[PDB]
RNA sequence: GAUUGUGGUAGGCAGCGCGCGCCUCCGGCGUGCUUCGGCAUCUGCGCGCUCCGGACGCUGGCCUGUGGGCUCCCCAUUCGA
């Protein structure tokens, strides 16, 4: 049970606030409510656990490591690629891509989806009649 | 609570494991805003404080009666659906035409009677017990309280709900078989359309 | 970075007179939401403890004190005296935070919650950064673990913002640790 | 696939008439409170600021060979934090419009 | 005659250069030196005597009020940056509501000249108010389209039957437009289809 | 984004461009003071412009119509009472 724990080196997703969608690394624990997080593109600061969603990724680091050490550990663990390839991480990227689509792109996607739906319906009907 | 703001003919709500008061407030606002609401499985509504406290509260309510003419009220309904209806009426200006019209847009049922057994049923996150009540704290089912205070249809509801759940399980198995067939059809059709799959790839979850 | 409570060093003295050409200079470390309120409390303490009023006193300097390294966790001890409904008492408390300002805010919040003591009824006697081995409270000592590990028992479910909030959902939330 | 018979293009969103700007004990019918579907924050209201709105309803008699009537309005300013807006119409909306739907158009456009 | 402005404007109503630098640049010193240390005095322009208006036929019993002078003069209507030649526009009102059309140019009156093309979606050469239009990010080459002879006067009413000359002109204009459109794949279908809002489509979130 | 145009004999007030000099015209050329960037130091006339002594302009619909208006009448609804 409890597949995920808050740990030194645990990678978490910010699920609320202005920093939503960013990956951070838990480098220390202040108390039961907040921890010390870090990432390559921010300053190590505290965050409440209520704004963090633990991921399945973990890196091997000591508490409050240097920026270079943290970056090296993240690169060795390939955190970015692992998160992006996972369905959970791909979900946010796909949501952003859908939000970014323009009118002509939306029309082309509609055409492609209609054609695929028609072909799939024909295929399924043939399978059923088989 | 401003309101859902959606435009739909009606909304069916599965009241199972919903706090009575919060669900009542949300639905009262929805009804006042002009929505039509159907609530099912009222017997599965949760009340905080535990069975003992709620039973004492209901007995205190039962004490209230016009001394010279008990038939003049208050009316003490026992069924879970009527309890939910009265709780909602308590949050609506029911003595005005606006409040009466809002009340007239509400339907409450025990269990899932037809045709709502084959209609998609939604939930209210703001009133869900899993989000509102800490595990370990006392709560009681509305159906249990109603049965304790004189509701004698709990067993019939249980039997009918079991039958409906068996039928729904059969339908779900059929739908799963159909879904597997559809995935097979999609795999077969994959090779037929290259460019369409290419355009669709960056959007698929 | 905004703190509700700021730490100030206020320096003042009594007005020079013929008898005292160079009166004694007094300094205090005070906590207040603003420098104006810090100066007010400085004059309150000077009047109550040294017989020097604001009317016959001189304000010399006031500077804010900022945490040296707000990027690291420290253990903070606070010695304070407060007033209850029936008298005055002394109290020592410990906190963990990146800055002493956060620790003081926690102290005010905890006094309010546990003892129903309002802010104006609390006097701070001493503050200090305590090493891990010298901490006295089990609450702070429980996180002095090289390998600290626990699951998120209580997590509140909400959308990233109210833009995605909906009254109705097709399925109930799926929660697990 | 559907075989529906109705408007083929929709260039507007729907708005529910919540009521009037009011206190607990006073009402100001010159201003109407409107909830726009899909708008959940006052930040989102910025897009609809100044957009035209129409309140379409039916009358018993025929005017210009039609039972339809229309009172025009527009979005004035956000109300609260949850996306409700304050709207002004050429004439005060009747109280019976509470709970009815208005059409919020995409013009005047800024894109 | 000076061929360039002497004082470029940093903002509206403020020059980049001061009075001393302007004195140096304008050459007032040179004029004074040439004229002998004194500026040349120019006589005031002589006013034109009013024409001998004939006596009135009627005398009003009341003195009509002459309005006060308004010093504000209207400026040309601005064109949104999102709208550029060849941009695809969505009409939000009128009988062509929802239609996607190509923007050609802005007329003197400030209205936008657009075309369907007529063959693709039945929208002819027409004027559309900018306030009832959405400018999208789709752009089509219009360098080969000649609309120089078309202006605000082309649509002026002479007050039922469409002259053949207008049809021929529209065909000539649309030939090059369709030739350019065919270059972009799926653009023909895009222009032949109207824009509409489906379920859970939020106008304030669409990028267009 | 929203509300609004009260007044009706004024080209005023303030600021600034073009010509009255030239050149090779995103600019340069004269006298003084400068913190070396610059400066209301020379800054006059004629013609013009503007965020400048309180809104103007264009288009459309309709005009005997199932149109427009209403302080009139009977009702309904929200708030008040
Ligand atoms: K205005």
């Amino acid at each position: 049970p409890f597949k995920r724990f808050v740990e030194i080196g645990r990678v978490a997703l910010v699920n609320y606030g202005k920093d939503y969608g960013k990956l951070v690394v838990i480098v220390d624990v202040i108390d039961q409510n907040r921890a010390l997080i870090d990432a390559p593109d921010m300053v190590r600061s505290q965050i409440n656990f209520k704004r963090l969603s633990l991921t399945d990724i973990k890196i091997d680091i000591k508490r409050i490591p240097k920026k270079k050490t943290l970056v090296a550990a993240m690169e060795a663990a390939d955190v970015k690629n692992k998160w992006e390839s996972s369905s959970w991480g791909r979900k946010l990227i796909v949501q952003k891509r859908r939000a970014s689509l323009n009118d002509f792109d939306r029309f082309k996607l509609m055409l492609a989806k209609i054609k695929r739906a028609g072909v799939v319906r024909q295929e399924l009907a043939k399978l059923k009649k088989e | 609570v401003s309101g859902s703001g959606i435009s739909a003919r009606r909304i069916v709500v599965d009241a199972r494991h919903h706090m009575l008061g919060r669900l009542s407030s949300i639905l009262a606002k929805e009804l006042l805003n002009g929505q039509k609401v159907v609530v099912v499985r009222c017997e599965e509504i949760c009340l905080s404080g535990g069975l003992v406290r709620q039973k004492m509260k209901y007995l205190r309510f039962l004490r209230k009666r016009m001394n010279t003419k008990p038939s003049h009220g208050p009316i003490h309904f026992r069924a879970p659906s009527k309890i939910l209806w009265r709780t909602i009426r308590g949050m609506i200006p029911h003595k005005t035409k606006r409040g009466a019209a809002a009340l007239a847009r509400l339907k409450v049922y025990e269990g899932v009677p037809p045709p709502y057994d084959k209609i998609k049923r939604m939930v209210i996150p703001d009133a869900l017990k899993v989000l509102r009540l800490q595990a370990g704290h006392k709560y009681c089912l509305l159906g249990k309280l109603s049965s304790e205070v004189g509701w004698n249809h709990y067993d019939t509801i249980k039997e009918l709900e079991n039958k409906r759940k068996e039928r729904a399980q059969v339908a779900y198995e059929r739908r799963k078989q159909l879904a597997k067939l559809r995935v097979k059809a999609e795999k077969a059709a994959e090779e037929k359309l290259g460019p369409q799959l290419a355009i669709i790839a960056p959007i698929k979850y | 970075v905004t703190y509700k409570f700021h730490q100030y060093q206020v320096v003042g003295r009594a007005l020079p007179t013929e008898n005292d050409e160079h009166p004694k200079i007094y300094r205090m470390k005070l906590w207040a939401t603003n420098e104006v309120r810090a100066k007010s409390k400085f004059w309150y303490y000077l009047r109550k403890l040294k017989k020097v009023k604001k009317s016959n006193g001189q304000m010399l300097a006031i500077n804010e004190i900022f945490e040296k390294n707000p990027t690291k966790i420290k253990n903070y001890g606070i010695w304070l005296r407060y007033q209850s409904r029936t008298g005055y008492h002394n109290m020592y408390k410990e906190y963990r935070d990146t800055t002493l300002n956060g620790a003081v805010e926690q102290m005010y919040t905890e006094m309010a919650s546990r003892h129903r003591v309002r802010h104006h009824c609390i006097q701070i006697i001493k503050t200090a950064t305590i090493p891990a081995k010298l901490c006295k409270r089990e609450s702070t000592k429980q996180f002095h673990d090289s390998k600290i590990k626990f699951p998120l028992v209580f997590k509140k479910v909400r959308p990233p913002s109210r833009k995605l909030k909906t009254t109705y959902k097709a399925t109930r939330p799926n929660l697990f640790m | 696939v559907k075989g529906r018979q109705g408007e083929r293009v929709r260039l507007y969103v729907r708005g529910t008439v919540l009521g009037y700007k009011r206190s607990k004990s006073n009402q100001y019918p010159s201003t109407s409170l409107i909830q726009i579907e899909g708008v959940n924050t006052k930040e989102e209201v910025d897009w609809y600021l100044g957009k035209r709105m129409a309140y379409i309803y039916k009358a018993k008699t025929k005017k210009n060979n039609s039972h339809y009537r229309c009172i025009w309005g527009k979005v004035c300013r956000p109300h609260g934090n949850s996306g409700v807006v304050r709207a002004k119409f050429k004439s005060n909306l009747p109280p019976k419009s509470m709970g009815s739907k208005v059409r919020v158009f995409m013009y005047p456009s800024n894109i | 005659a000076k061929k360039s402005p002497r004082n470029p404007e940093l903002i509206r109503g403020v020059g980049k250069l001061s009075r001393s630098k302007m004195y140096h640049k304008k050459g007032l010193w040179a004029i004074k030196k040439k004229n002998g240390g004194s500026f040349p005095v120019h006589k005031k322009a002589a006013a034109v005597a009013p024409p001998a208006v004939k006596p009135p036929k009627f005398y009003p019993a009341d003195d009509v009020a002459k309005p006060l002078v308004n010093k504000h003069k209207p400026k040309p209507t601005k064109l949104r940056a999102s709208i550029t030649p060849g941009t695809v526009l969505i009409i939000l009102a009128g009988r062509f509501k929802g239609k996607r059309v190509v923007f050609l140019k802005q007329l003197k009156s400030g209205l936008l000249l657009v075309s369907g093309p007529f063959k693709l979606n039945g929208v002819p050469l027409r004027r559309v108010n900018q306030a009832y239009v959405i400018g999208t990010s789709t752009k089509v080459d219009i360098s080969g389209v000649n609309v120089e002879k078309i202006d605000d006067k082309y649509f002026a009413k002479q007050a039922n039957v469409l002259p053949q000359g207008k049809k021929d002109d529209q065909k000539a204009v649309d030939e090059a437009l369709i030739k350019a459109v065919e270059c972009v794949p799926e653009l023909k279908a895009y222009l032949s289809a109207r824009f509409s809002l489906k379920s859970c489509m939020k106008p304030h979130e669409l990028v267009f």
